[PDB]
DNA sequence: GCTTGACAAAAGTGTTAAATTGTGCTATACT
DNA sequence: CAATTTAACACTTTTGTCAAGC
């Protein structure tokens, strides 16, 4: 496995203890004050000893390293905690990684004054951010960290009705034990669906996958986009019988040119025509055009 | 087209790659849970 | 058999250049000196800065529009530190750390 | 790297591989294996073939 | 699969800003080499995902 | 970070194993960080002191 | 051949209110 | 929780319908 090299490299070092916790983060503090201390003398670029430089230089580099020492040193924790996520969704190596993460961030907001072991307080954060990365990673289509919740809630209360009335529980009773309405619920039941792979073995084996006999609803289907060319060019003679002013207006109107629905104001400006005469010549032509003598030919695309 | 004359194969030293690219894929997000549109710059992205 | 779609709405217009729309062309340049052209439309304002094919912001070539919207860095390590201690007892831990490598 | 991290570098993964093919020139082992060729008499001269 | 190299990826872009240790930076480059090698070969090194 | 198109690293042949004379179980280890390899080394500096 | 006034439902104004989404933090000890 | 997005509507404006006539 690709894992067990990881568990070899972490037996490098050994565990703390809380006095040894105690002065690594008291170092971690010293160190980071001692830079803050160099960038305010070099904002005023004050001359820094040269005996007192190499003291500084060692203190701070010091702290970089008690700070390394002191995130290797819980690598052990961060498997373990990372371990009960094993099995759903996430790589296990992934789940390291992010507790890894976590417990990057408990050691950056670890507190020494408290007393307090660094083993209580990193497990929150390494299980917060376990939490947070399986949420976030854990499916194709990525639903947000409160929708996963209610998704949660509704699996385990799924679960306790189907354990306690021992039958399929339907909708309403999910709803009842939610406090829910029956529409909720049952958007919240689509969402949690999981795609299925379009690369399954459909047939029994692998002479069709699965996509070899799925139809597109949306196919260009050749009949009708012809007839299409055709119906264009129809119009186009039909618009030809109309006059010039009439056949305008319904080209403009409706926009068979450009495609825009120019309102009558805007075809107004034609001849600074007012809105009434546009639409009583809009309805002269519909009047023409919707007779038989030329509706007959039209009739067919509807 | 039809006009080819010969096929050939070579390497890629991923100045091809970056060529070929019309954007990189930031995210991993592939389309939105409830809208099922694409997300921008992630997978599938518009 | 089983039936799909997609979100992709198919068009039976048979224009493929039956219509001509006007545009302008912008120019961006990228941080790693790059770059790169866009055919905007003819409308509003140019965007002052564009994410271009190599994953860069790019800025306008001509240069305008100085703002580098509300710049917002990240906590530090030492900002972060700066709310669980005082600065006196910083001051303290550092001067007493001092005298141990004094001693040595 | 301690002691001596000013006379030689070392690295690991796929970048320690670019880094030494960057400076690898083609020609020489090319001409090394035809050398092997024309003197080797066993499996050497096999190898470099 | 290519989510799984972004996921990845990512991770390692974060994992340099902040000077994680060598650990963790060295794990996280072996996952994106694992990644990118299933993405082009899915069981030729090691077992499939 | 860079990373090894796996096509050419495992095959037997390995393409990249014989453009340079790594054995195919050194870059192995040395791709999947598990063992150093020196990129260089100054071998002027090293003789002078 | 074409225009003004009286009305009307429909397409927007502008802000607020409700739903949705991203985010840091939980300190008995646990390796 | 604060930020972001979306519905919600009391109301304004652009737009479409009649009766009349210079």
């Amino acid at each position: 496995d690709s894992v067990r090299a990881y568990l070899k490299q972490i037996g490098k070092v050994a565990l703390l203890n809380a006095e040894e916790e105690v002065e690594l983060a008291k170092r971690i503090e010293a160190g980071l004050y001692a830079t803050q201390k160099l960038a305010e003398l070099a904002e005023k670029g004050e001359k820094l000893p040269v005996q007192q430089r190499r003291d500084m230089q060692w203190i701070c580099r010091d702290g970089d390293r008690a700070k390394n020492h002191l995130l290797e040193a819980n690598l052990r924790l961060v498997v373990s905690l990372a371990k009960r996520y094993t099995g759903r969704g996430m790589a296990f190596l992934d789940l390291i990684q992010e507790g890894n993460l976590g417990l990057i961030r408990a050691v950056e907001k670890f507190d020494y004054t408290k007393g307090y072991k660094f083993s209580t307080y990193a497990t929150w954060w390494i299980r917060q951010a376990i939490t947070r990365a399986m949420a976030d990673q854990a499916r194709t289509i990525r639903i947000p960290v409160h929708m996963v919740e209610v998704i949660n809630k509704l699996g385990r209360i799924q679960r306790e009705l189907l354990q306690d009335l021992g039958r399929e529980p339907t909708p309403e009773e999910l709803a009842k034990e939610m406090d829910i309405t029956p529409e909720k619920v049952l958007e919240i039941q689509q969402y949690a669906r999981e795609p299925i792979s379009l690369d399954q073995t459909i047939g029994d084996e692998g002479d069709s996958q699965l996509g070899d006999f799925i139809e597109d609803s949306e196919a260009v289907v050749a009949v009708d986009a012809v007839s299409f060319t055709l119906l264009q060019d129809q119009l186009q003679s039909v618009l030809e019988t109309l006059s010039e002013r009439e056949a305008g207006v319904v080209r403009l109107r409706f926009g068979l040119t450009d495609g825009q629905p120019r309102t009558l104001d805007e075809i107004g400006q034609v001849y600074g025509v007012t809105r009434e005469r546009i639409r009583q010549i809009e309805s002269k032509t519909m009047s023409k055009l919707r007779h038989p003598s030329r509706s007959q030919v039209l009739r067919d695309y509807l | 087209v039809n006009f080819f004359d010969e096929l050939r194969i070579g390497l890629a030293t991923a100045d091809d790659i970056r060529n070929w690219s019309y954007g990189e894929v930031k995210k991993p997000e592939t389309i939105n849970y409830r809208t099922l549109k694409p997300e921008k710059d992630g997978l599938f992205c518009e | 058999v089983l039936r799909g779609s997609r979100l992709g709405a198919v068009s039976y217009e048979t224009d493929r250049n039956h219509d001509l729309a006007p545009r302008q062309v912008a120019r961006y340049r990228t941080d790693n000196g790059e770059e790169f052209d866009v055919p905007f439309a003819d409308d509003a304002e140019i965007p002052g800065t564009w994410l271009c094919r190599n994953g860069l912001e790019g800025t306008l070539i001509e240069g305008d529009v100085p703002e580098p919207k509300k710049v917002k860095p990240p906590r530090t390590h030492w900002d972060m530190l700066l709310e669980r201690r005082s600065v006196e007892e910083l001051e303290e831990l550092l001067k007493e750390r001092l005298d141990l490598i004094k001693a040595k | 790297q301690d002691r001596y991290g000013e006379y030689f570098t070392g690295a690991m993964g796929a970048e320690s591989i670019k880094k030494l093919i960057e400076n690898f020139d083609i020609d020489a082992e090319a001409e090394s294996l035809r050398e092997v060729i024309r003197s080797g008499k066993g499996q050497k001269k096999l190898r470099a073939l | 699969l290519y989510r799984r190299v972004i996921n990845r990826n990512n991770r390692l872009k974060r994992l340099i800003d902040l000077g994680a240790p060598e650990i963790i930076v060295n794990n996280e480059k072996r996952m994106l080499q694992e990644s990118v090698d299933a993405l082009f070969d899915n069981g030729r090194r090691g077992r499939p995902v | 970070a860079p990373v090894t198109h796996i096509w050419y690293f495992k095959g037997v042949p390995s393409r990249l194993g014989y453009l340079l004379d790594l054995a195919p179980k050194d870059l192995e280890k040395i791709i999947y960080f598990a063992a150093y390899v020196i990129t260089s080394v100054d071998d002027e500096m090293r003789h002078n002191e």
